[PDB]
Formats: structure tokens, C-alpha cells, sequence
């Protein structure tokens, strides 16, 4: 997405498609590599009552 | 008869309960005791067992087992080994201070009970396992037993019947678990007071390996009075299968705490408002009543309206009676702190033998120590219930049951008070 408009237009003509809307090279649109700390939920049997394992 | 209570003074078995009369033997024959004992001893064990089975006497120590069927397990011939009637006198039950009154004020009645009960099953000798903390009662009882030996009433040729019979007194050393019958048997033998497993029952193998009946002071001391006054007289009181009289111990937030004898099926409201002078602040100030000592689940003010203080009506009140100790708790009482202190009692008085009591009582006390402050979340209420339902019925004796039962009663009758306690913890500490 650094190509100038002449090469960009020639490339859109030779492909016959619209390429700058769907780029395969990734840019700032991706998630950030440093993520917030997660807090995952627990399973449904993490309960202090009615936790008899035979049931 | 359907109206019970208001027992007359002429039908009281326990004359000189308060200490206003002479407790010694010349004062004991002035109150009817040690009278016509030879004609009791010469009618055989079977007439005595029949007069106990006719009387409808049940257990007075915390069990409620019938007395005559209990003593009839020991009506078997010997095979070289003797038999022993041991009287449980430990009385570690919180609320219950009645056998202390029987030992301190009517000791000759207890010795006559030992003699007649040992005649009733062919026992060789008697052991009175008195509490170690009752040292004044122990010396009181030993002076009375000396006066019993120095008249020819017990010992060699007891009351002129050719039936040899000793009476011993063994003192405890400060263990509530020695109140239970098998741990009392283990405490006489000179070991750690850790309860035995049934079977073998004490009626087959009890103390020292001899057949032994451990019976409470109250259910022993009234049986010569049953044999003299009449079994139909003693079964004429109370409701059906709930006969007799009972020494009630009304303590706590009453105006006048008292040990007082009353007919078995007396209403609790009538008992408190007559013999104790009412709850502090009145009956409108009544929050809860621990009905029969520490091992019974408490009942709130709506249950204390109509309930009868015998075994079957408290079973219908989904609680127990036991030793009939009325611990009264008014509205000014922090109920959670009281039950947590009672669970602290049950962890400082528990012998530590098997795993469910040894772990669950300490773990319930930690949960109750968080519940008093409120340091929990409400989903730990029913979980604690399951903790009680993992103790109740999986132990050796009924101290695990007696420690699970107060927490069950507290939760089952005061759950929303615990929930508001923990939500106000949540708002004022976070
Ligand atoms: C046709 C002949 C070549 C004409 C030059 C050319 O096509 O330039 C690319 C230029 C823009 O290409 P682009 O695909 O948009 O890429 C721009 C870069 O991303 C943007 O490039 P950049 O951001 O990396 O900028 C720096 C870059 C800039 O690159 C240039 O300036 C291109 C090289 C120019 C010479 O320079 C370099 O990387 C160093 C170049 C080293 C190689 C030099 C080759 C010399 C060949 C002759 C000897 O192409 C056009 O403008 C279309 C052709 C125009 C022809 C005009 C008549 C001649
Ligand atoms: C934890 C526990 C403590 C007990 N403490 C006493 C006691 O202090 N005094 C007593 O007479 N019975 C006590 N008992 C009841 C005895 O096990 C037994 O029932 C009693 O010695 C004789 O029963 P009886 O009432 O038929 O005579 C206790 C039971 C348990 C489970
Ligand atoms: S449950 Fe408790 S009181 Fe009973 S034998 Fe075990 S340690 Fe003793």
C-alpha cells in the first residue's frame, strides 16, 4: 500500500480486481502484540455446593 | 390426661435437690432412701427389670435409649467373667448441670441406685466416673459412700441379702469426650479417652473386657424410687413412650437460672415462664432456645410457642432433647458468635481419633470464625451444610453428630441473618 497510483491502477487493471481493499500484506489493522491481562471463566462444576463427583 | 406440667412436690423423686436438707445417711433415711431395700434385693433381677420396663424410663444422658431394654441385654449368665454397672457422671454437656446436683445433694440416692441397678443385671461392682472438675462433689460422694459402708448397706452382704457389691469412684481429668460411654470405658482402663467402635457393645465387652452397662446418674438414681413408689406411678406421668420426670437446667438469658424437676411433657413456654421468672425482656424478647444442651439444634421463637419438652415432640420439632438443658438466647444475642463459640468448644473438646470429626469440626470452626465477621460469600452457606452432612453419620460416636447439629440448626433457621451479615461485610469492608 505504498505503491503510487500509476502502478496501483496498472495493477488493478492487470488483475481485473480491486486489490487495495483486500491486501494480503498486513498493516496497522491487526491486533497489538502486547495484550491486556485475561480473566478466563471457570467451568460449570466450580461450585462449592452440590459437587458430589458421582452425580 | 392431655395437660402436662405443674408437677406437685409430693411426686418429686428428687427431694433435697437444692441443699436445704441434710445430705448424709441419717438425713437420707429421713427422706425415704435406703428404706425396704432387702425386699427389693430378694425379688430377683427379673422383677426389677420388669419394674423398669413397665415404668417407661428412657435414657437421661443424651441418647434417649430405653432403660429397661438396655439393662435387659445384661440379663445373661456369666462364663467366668464378672459384670459391671458403671454410672456416667461426667456431665460435660454445656447447659447441663443436673448430675452435679444429684451427686452434691443426694449422694445416697445415687449409691442406692448403683446397688439396685447392679442387682438388676447381676453386676459385681460399680464405678462412678465422676468428672475431674467436680472434686468437691467427689469428696462429698466419697463421704456418703463411707457412710454406706459403715452401716452394712453395701460391701459384704449388702442389706442382708448375700449379694456382694462394691462401689468405686473414678475421677476424670478434663475431657468432654469421656462423657460418651465407650470413651468412658476407655478412660477407666487408664488409656486415652478415645471411643470404641460398636459392635462389640458394652453389654458384651465393656470395661476391662467384662460386660458393662454405662448408665447416667439421673437414670440410675431414680430407679429405686421407681421400684418403691411403683412403675405404674412413674409411667403415669408424661405422654406415651415419654414417661417420667426430668431435671431441667434453665440457663442463659433468663432472670433466674435454675435446676428444677418437672414432668416430662411440659410445655417449654410454661417451664421458662414459671420456674425461671421469664426471659430477660419478656417473651417478646425471645430470639432462640438451644433446647437440650449444646448437641441439640436450636429452635426459634415460633417453635418455642407450642412445643413439648419430651423426646418425640422435639423429634417433630426436628431437634433433640438429650439432657434437657434450656439455653435461652434473647434478641440482644449475637447468635452467630454464640454458635461459633460452641463450635470452638467442640474443637477444643474432641479426642481426634477418626478423620471426619477431627477435620470437619476444626474446618467448621474456621468457617464460623469467618461467618461471625462475615468474611465469606453466601454460596459457602449450603457448602457448610454439606460439611455437616459429611460429618453426620460417618463418625464413631455422636460428637460428630453433636457438632454437626448446631450448625445445621443455625443455618436452617437463620439463613437470611447470615446472608445480611455477609452482605454488610461486603459493603463495609470493600
Ligand atoms: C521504467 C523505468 C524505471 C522508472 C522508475 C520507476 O519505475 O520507479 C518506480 C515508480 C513507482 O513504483 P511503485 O510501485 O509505486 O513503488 C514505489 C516504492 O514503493 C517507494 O520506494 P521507496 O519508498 O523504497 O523509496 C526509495 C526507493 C525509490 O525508488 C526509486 O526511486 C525507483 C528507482 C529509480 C531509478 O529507492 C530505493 O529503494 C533505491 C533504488 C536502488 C535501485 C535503483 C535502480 C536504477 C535502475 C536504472 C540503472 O514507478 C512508476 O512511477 C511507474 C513507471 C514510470 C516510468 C516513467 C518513465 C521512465
Ligand atoms: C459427645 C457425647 C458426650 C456425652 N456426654 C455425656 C455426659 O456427660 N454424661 C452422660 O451421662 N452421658 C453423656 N453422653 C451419653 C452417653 O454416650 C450415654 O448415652 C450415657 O453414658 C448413658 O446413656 P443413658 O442415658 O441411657 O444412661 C454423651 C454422649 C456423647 C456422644
Ligand atoms: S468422631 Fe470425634 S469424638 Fe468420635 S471417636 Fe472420632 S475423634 Fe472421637
Amino acid at each position: 500500500a505504498s505503491a503510487t497510483r500509476l502502478i496501483q491502477g496498472l495493477r488493478n487493471w492487470a488483475s481485473g480486481r480491486d486489490l487495495q481493499a483486500k491486501l494480503q500484506l498486513r498493516y496497522q489493522e491487526i491486533s497489538k502484540r502486547t495484550q491486556p491481562p485475561p480473566k478466563l471463566p471457570v467451568g460449570p462444576s466450580h461450585r462449592l455446593s452440590n459437587n458430589y463427583y458421582c452425580a | 390426661k392431655t395437660s402436662f406440667g405443674s408437677l406437685k412436690d409430693e411426686d418429686r423423686i428428687f427431694t433435697n435437690l437444692y441443699g436445704r436438707h441434710d445430705w448424709r445417711l441419717k438425713g437420707a433415711q429421713s427422706r425415704g432412701d435406703w428404706y425396704k431395700t432387702k425386699e427389693i434385693l430378694l425379688k430377683g433381677p427379673d422383677w426389677i427389670l420388669g419394674e423398669v420396663k413397665t415404668s417407661g424410663l428412657r435414657g437421661r444422658g443424651g441418647a434417649g435409649f430405653p432403660t429397661g431394654l438396655k439393662w435387659s441385654f445384661m440379663n445373661k449368665p456369666s462364663d467366668g467373667r464378672p459384670k459391671y454397672l458403671v454410672v456416667n457422671a461426667d456431665e460435660g454437656e454445656p447447659g447441663t448441670c443436673k448430675d452435679r446436683e444429684i451427686i452434691r445433694h443426694d449422694p445416697h440416692k445415687l449409691v442406692e441406685g448403683c446397688l439396685v441397678g447392679g442387682r438388676a443385671m447381676g453386676a459385681r461392682a460399680a464405678y462412678i466416673y465422676i468428672r475431674g472438675e467436680f472434686y468437691n462433689e467427689a469428696s462429698n460422694l466419697q463421704v456418703a459412700i463411707r457412710e454406706a459402708y459403715e452401716a452394712g448397706l453395701i460391701g459384704k452382704n449388702a442389706c442382708g441379702s448375700g449379694y456382694d457389691f462394691d462401689v468405686f469412684v473414678v475421677r476424670g481429668a478434663g475431657a468432654y469426650i469421656c462423657g460418651e460411654e465407650t470413651a468412658l470405658i476407655e478412660s477407666i482402663e487408664g488409656k486415652q479417652g478415645k471411643p470404641r467402635l460398636k459392635p462389640p457393645f458394652p453389654a458384651d465387652v465393656g470395661v476391662f473386657g467384662c460386660p458393662t452397662t454405662v448408665a447416667n446418674v439421673e437414670t440410675v438414681a431414680v430407679s429405686p424410687t421407681i421400684c418403691r413408689r411403683g412403675g405404674a406411678w412413674f409411667a403415669s406421668f408424661g405422654r406415651e413412650r415419654n414417661s417420667g420426670t426430668k431435671l431441667f437446667n434453665i440457663s442463659g438469658h433468663v432472670n433466674n437460672p435454675c435446676t428444677v424437676e418437672e414432668e416430662m411433657s411440659v410445655p417449654l413456654k410454661e417451664l421458662i415462664e414459671k420456674h425461671a421468672g421469664g426471659v430477660t425482656g419478656g417473651w417478646d424478647n425471645l430470639l432462640a432456645v438451644i433446647p437440650g444442651g449444646s448437641s441439640t439444634p436450636l429452635i426459634p421463637k415460633s417453635v418455642c410457642e407450642t412445643v413439648l419438652m419430651d423426646f418425640d415432640a422435639l423429634i417433630q420439632a426436628q431437634t433433640g432433647l438429650g439432657t434437657a438443658a434450656v439455653i435461652v438466647m434473647d434478641r440482644s444475642t449475637d447468635i452467630v458468635k454464640a454458635i461459633a463459640r460452641l463450635i470452638e468448644f467442640y474443637k477444643h473438646e474432641s479426642c481426634g481419633q477418626c478423620t471426619p470429626c477431627r477435620e470437619g469440626v476444626d474446618w467448621m470452626n474456621k468457617v464460623m470464625a469467618r461467618f461471625v465477621r462475615g468474611d465469606a460469600r453466601p454460596a459457602e452457606i449450603d457448602s457448610l451444610w454439606e460439611i455437616s452432612k459429611q460429618i453426620e453419620g460417618h463418625t464413631i460416636c455422636a460428637l460428630g453428630d453433636g457438632a454437626a447439629w448446631p450448625v445445621q440448626g443455625l443455618i436452617r433457621h437463620f439463613r437470611p441473618e447470615l446472608e445480611e451479615r455477609m452482605q454488610r461485610f461486603a459493603q463495609q469492608h470493600q
